[PDB]
């Protein structure tokens, strides 16, 4: 008895492969109302049709941390900010001074250092330049000259000085990625939704359903709801402190906006440029005043300690408020498309959790209804993108705005985890890890339509 | 023709049934065979992909020509296969694995196997040709 | 210049009248070989057409492939026909029928015939390879 | 995907000069295998060519099928080189001439050679009935 070679075509096989992919997108969120706009650019309208066939008896490996798609769409998308790099106004590429004590407006505002100010040491030192003026809050009063300071325009000292003026759009449109022909996208499913290692009810698609941008330092929001409880994800959960993420059953709300009004006094500044010198004091009495339905927060932590009991046995367990550094590390982050803002995760999140045969001591509170209120910061001059030398003085918007959100998950780190009362904080992570959200469902493969085997059949000669 | 059964050419759907069984399924899966604006822009990319699928299929079909095979789906050749890498014996292959493990049993040596298929196909002409070349 | 039923399907749209000589001629016929903005939209459907023609033609050639012929715009078999589907004398078929008559006096035995072709092909090419198999 | 060898198929560039080395390595010479709205037009026009190049490639495949050389890369049939074709001789062609020279010699006889192939192939089919016409 003996064997020989034979070859087959249409053989069911693929291999995992780095590649680009191309994108479907919303069909009306951009239209002829937004000529040449970056959201209008490139990738195509929406596909209603993504079919599947089942992998009956059949299963596959996954790893959300290893997968390349995080880079695929960390690339492309940030080029909105590259398109947004408008030139500096003629008055302020240099570190100009400003003069004020109370505001140049009719009063300084009801809350904090809003003491609006004229430019003064301003190129020509001339009325055409020094008549022009800015909204104030905080970083705008930084020291220049001596005591009785003529305050620093801080935006000069970094490689890019710019503003993304209000014509630019930031709407979190759902992209629907599809792989090139002969590639395919495989979707993992089981109630064991862990997102690394083997997966059982694995499934096939030409394209993903829609997934949306997000821009948070600590609390993920406004997107993909979980499958029916809560779960935690990590690269190697045995690790001391390496970043952890938590995914939520029920979208607990954040109930606030900062409707402090300043009027639409934009200016065709200098040699025919544009600037947003918003002034006057109608509607000036107003603040962020933020609030949350406490029980709908409380449920998560009081369940989460049980979940953590599976990963870290019997110990008392703890969260503490967010880590120090800049306000951004010190906070959860958002902008409505109206003002840049940073809430105090460094006061909140302070709870310990008992975990013996426990029936006690795991929360903020129990049995009150009531809800809660919380306080939060603003930063109107921003290192507008982290990890780049780019900075902007933000363009304001009038009145209240159509904004509020609800939370899909936590970004998390296990700070201090070498002693009992096993400790954690909100925050950590790469800016990339926003886009981990839902993407644990997927991997990309290349088809390989032929293969070779032994047989008993000896060929003709 | 018809709406897509999740997969186009390559027609993948018997996925990880037994290799022995798959030969029947495979042979059968042969035997049967803005108003207008940005939606017309989109109307290139999938067609361009449709062309790239044809490009791949034809580029890869040419290889079978070099192996002296015509889409005749069970082409065979007296290169021996000769056991010693995964060794299983016949049923113990075809009744166990998926092709999606036969790759993890064997990739690599593939790059020599293509050469065996080339030089053996050239032998299966040469070894007749030289006996005709006696005159 | 090139043959034309469609732009290359059915190598003349006009039939040569008669299933005899026209079949021979087909082999020799195969042998011989604003305004702008919405116009850039008009440049879609003819593309789709040329692609679909290739798609159909390759699906068709794959059916020939599994039947163990390719190119070979006429091909012979080892499949019998047991003197009972019209039995018209063979000259009289060749001389008096278009295929656009065999389309009615014959046809819809097609599925059975396609079966006979495939089954015989596979079973035959296994016979030689089975008779060769011993060592 | 991949680069270019004069054309995205056919892959001229390994010209080889002497036909000897080129023919003796012909296998490896292929076995190695508005924002942006006007990107519509700058896809359309080369797409047309790209498709029509595949159609050209299919014209070639048709001739290769017609000569009974489907999927082959070197091929031959019955037809002799019967003496009156230029007498340049085997040992006095490849080693002292180029493919471009050989065309510039041979250009006269092309259709005649093609017809001789056509005839011989069509005879070779029916010639087997000299043995097989048992009924
Ligand atoms: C996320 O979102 C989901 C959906 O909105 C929330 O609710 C889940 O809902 C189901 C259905 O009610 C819950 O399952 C139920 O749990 C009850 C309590 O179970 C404990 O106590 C019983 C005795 O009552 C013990 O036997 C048991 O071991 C547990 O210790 C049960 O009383 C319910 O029983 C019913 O179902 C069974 C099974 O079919 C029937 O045979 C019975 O007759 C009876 O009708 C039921 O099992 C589930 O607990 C909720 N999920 C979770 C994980 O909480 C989630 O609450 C919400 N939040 C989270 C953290 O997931
Ligand atoms: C989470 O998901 C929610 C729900 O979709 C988002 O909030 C909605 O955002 C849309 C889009 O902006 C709002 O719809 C339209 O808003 C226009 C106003 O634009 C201002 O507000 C956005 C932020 O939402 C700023 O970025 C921008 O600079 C502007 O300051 C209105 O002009 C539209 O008017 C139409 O609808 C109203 C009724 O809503 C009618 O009275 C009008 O006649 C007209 O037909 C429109 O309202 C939508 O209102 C928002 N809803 C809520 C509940 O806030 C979040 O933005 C999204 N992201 C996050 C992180 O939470
Ligand atoms: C956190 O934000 C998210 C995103 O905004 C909220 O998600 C989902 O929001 C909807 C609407 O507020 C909730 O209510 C159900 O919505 C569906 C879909 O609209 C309704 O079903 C049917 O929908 C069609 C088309 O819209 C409509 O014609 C039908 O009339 C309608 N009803 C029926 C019986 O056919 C359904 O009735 C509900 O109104 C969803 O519950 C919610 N998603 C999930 C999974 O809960 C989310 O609500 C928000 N959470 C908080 C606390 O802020
Ligand atoms: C914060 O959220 C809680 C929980 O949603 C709110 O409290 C209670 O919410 C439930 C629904 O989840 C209410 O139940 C409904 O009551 C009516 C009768 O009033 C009944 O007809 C319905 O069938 C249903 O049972 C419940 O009334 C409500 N209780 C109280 C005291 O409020 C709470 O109101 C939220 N607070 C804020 C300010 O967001
Ligand atoms: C097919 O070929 C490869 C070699 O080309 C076979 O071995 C695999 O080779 C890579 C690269 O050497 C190995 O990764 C390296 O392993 C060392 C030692 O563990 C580690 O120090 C390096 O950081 C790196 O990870 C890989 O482990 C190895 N894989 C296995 C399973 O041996 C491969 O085995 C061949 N395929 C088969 C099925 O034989
Ligand atoms: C397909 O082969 C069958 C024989 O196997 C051919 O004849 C079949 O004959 C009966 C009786 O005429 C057809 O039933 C009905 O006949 C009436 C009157 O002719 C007609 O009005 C009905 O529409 C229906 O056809 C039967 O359908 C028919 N079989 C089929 C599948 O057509 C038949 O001539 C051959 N047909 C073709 C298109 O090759
Ligand atoms: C077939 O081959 C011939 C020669 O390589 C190609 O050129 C034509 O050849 C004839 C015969 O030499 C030329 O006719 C006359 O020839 C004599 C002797 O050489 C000369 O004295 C006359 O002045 C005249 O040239 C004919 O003119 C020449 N054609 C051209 C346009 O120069 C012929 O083109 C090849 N045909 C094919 C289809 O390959
Ligand atoms: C409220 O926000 C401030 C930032 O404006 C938080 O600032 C620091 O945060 C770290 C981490 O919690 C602490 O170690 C520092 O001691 C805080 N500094 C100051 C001056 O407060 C602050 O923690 C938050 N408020 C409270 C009461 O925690
Ligand atoms: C076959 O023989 C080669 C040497 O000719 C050897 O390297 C290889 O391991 C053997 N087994 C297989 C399955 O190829
Ligand atoms: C052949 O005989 C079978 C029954 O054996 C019958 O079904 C079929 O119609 C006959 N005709 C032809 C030409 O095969
Ligand atoms: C071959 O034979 C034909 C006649 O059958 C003759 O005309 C021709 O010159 C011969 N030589 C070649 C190479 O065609």
């Amino acid at each position: 008895e003996n064997l020989w070679v034979t070859v087959y075509y249409g053989v069911p096989v693929w291999k995992e492969a780095k590649t680009t992919l191309f994108c479907a997108s919303d069909a009306k969120a951009y239209e002829k109302e937004v000529h040449n706009v970056w959201a209008t650019h490139a990738c195509v309208p929406t596909d209603p049709n993504p079919q599947e066939m089942v992998l009956k008896n059949v299963t596959e490996n996954f790893n959300m941390w290893k997968n390349d798609m995080v880079d695929q769409m960390h690339e492309d998308v940030i080029s909105l900010w590259d398109q947004s790099l408008k030139p500096c106004v003629k008055l302020t590429p240099l570190c100009v001074t400003l003069n004020c004590t109370n505001a140049t407006a009719s009063n300084s505002s009801i809350i904090e250092g809003m003491k609006n100010c004229s430019f003064n040491i301003t190129t020509e030192l001339r009325d055409k330049r020094e008549k022009k003026n800015a909204l104030f809050y905080k970083l705008d009063i930084v020291q220049l000259d001596g005591n009785s300071s003529q305050y620093r325009l801080i935006n000069c000292n970094t490689s890019v000085i710019t503003q993304a003026c209000p014509k630019v759009s930031f709407d979190p449109i759902p992209i629907h990625y599809c792989a090139p022909a002969g590639y395919a996208i495989l979707k993992c499913n089981n109630k064991t939704f862990t997102g690394t290692g083997p997966c059982n009810n694995v499934s096939t698609v030409q394209c993903t359903h829609g997934i949306k941008p997000v821009v948070s330092t600590q609390l993920l929001l406004n997107g993909s709801l979980a499958e029916g409880e809560i779960i935690i994800r990590s690269e190697n959960i045995t690790n001391n402190v390496k970043t952890i993420i938590v995914h939520l059953n029920e979208s607990v709300k954040i109930e606030c906006t900062r409707p402090n009004n300043k009027t639409r006094t934009s200016i065709r500044i200098g040699p025919g440029q544009w600037f947003y010198a918003t002034g006057q004091v109608i509607g000036d009495i107003r603040e962020a005043y933020c609030n949350i339905n406490e029980s709908k927060w409380n449920e998560t932590l009081q369940r989460v300690s049980k979940k953590l009991k599976e990963y870290f046995p019997h110990k008392n367990i703890t969260f503490q408020p967010s880590s120090g550094g800049d306000l951004e590390i010190t906070t959860h982050s958002f902008n409505c498309g109206g003002e840049f803002f940073y809430c105090n995760t460094s006061s909140l999140f302070n709870r310990t959790y008992m975990a013996n045969s426990t029936d006690m001591a795991n929360s903020t509170e129990t049995n009150s209804t009531r809800t809660i209120t919380i306080h939060c910061r603003i930063k109107q001059i921003i290192n507008m993108w982290q990890e780049v030398g780019r900075a902007m003085y933000a363009p304001p918007i009038a009145g209240n705005i159509t904004c509020i959100s609800n939370i899909t998950g936590l970004l998390l780190t296990r700070d201090g985890g070498k002693n009992n009362t096993e400790t954690f904080r909100p925050g950590g992570g790469n800016m990339k890890d926003n886009w981990r959200s839902e993407l644990y469902k997927y991997k990309v493969v290349k088809i390989e339509p032929l293969g070779v085997a032994p047989t008993r059949c000896k060929r003709r000669v | 023709a018809v709406g897509i059964g999740a997969v186009f050419l390559g027609f993948l759907g018997a996925a990880g049934s037994t290799m022995g069984a798959a030969s029947m399924t495979l042979t059968v899966q042969a035997r049967n065979l803005q108003h207008l604006l940005k939606l017309t822009v989109w109307g290139i990319k999938q067609l361009q992909a449709r062309v790239l699928a044809v490009e791949r299929y034809l580029r890869d079909q040419q290889l079978l020509g070099i192996w002296g095979c015509s889409g005749k789906l069970i082409c065979c050749t007296n290169v021996p296969w000769n056991s010693s890498w995964s060794n299983r014996n016949l049923s113990e292959i075809w009744d166990n694995m998926t092709w999606l493990q036969w790759d993890k049993e064997i990739s690599n040596y593939t790059q020599i196997i293509y050469g065996l298929l080339e030089e053996s196909q050239n032998q299966q002409e040469k070894n007749e040709q030289d006996l005709l070349a006696l005159d």
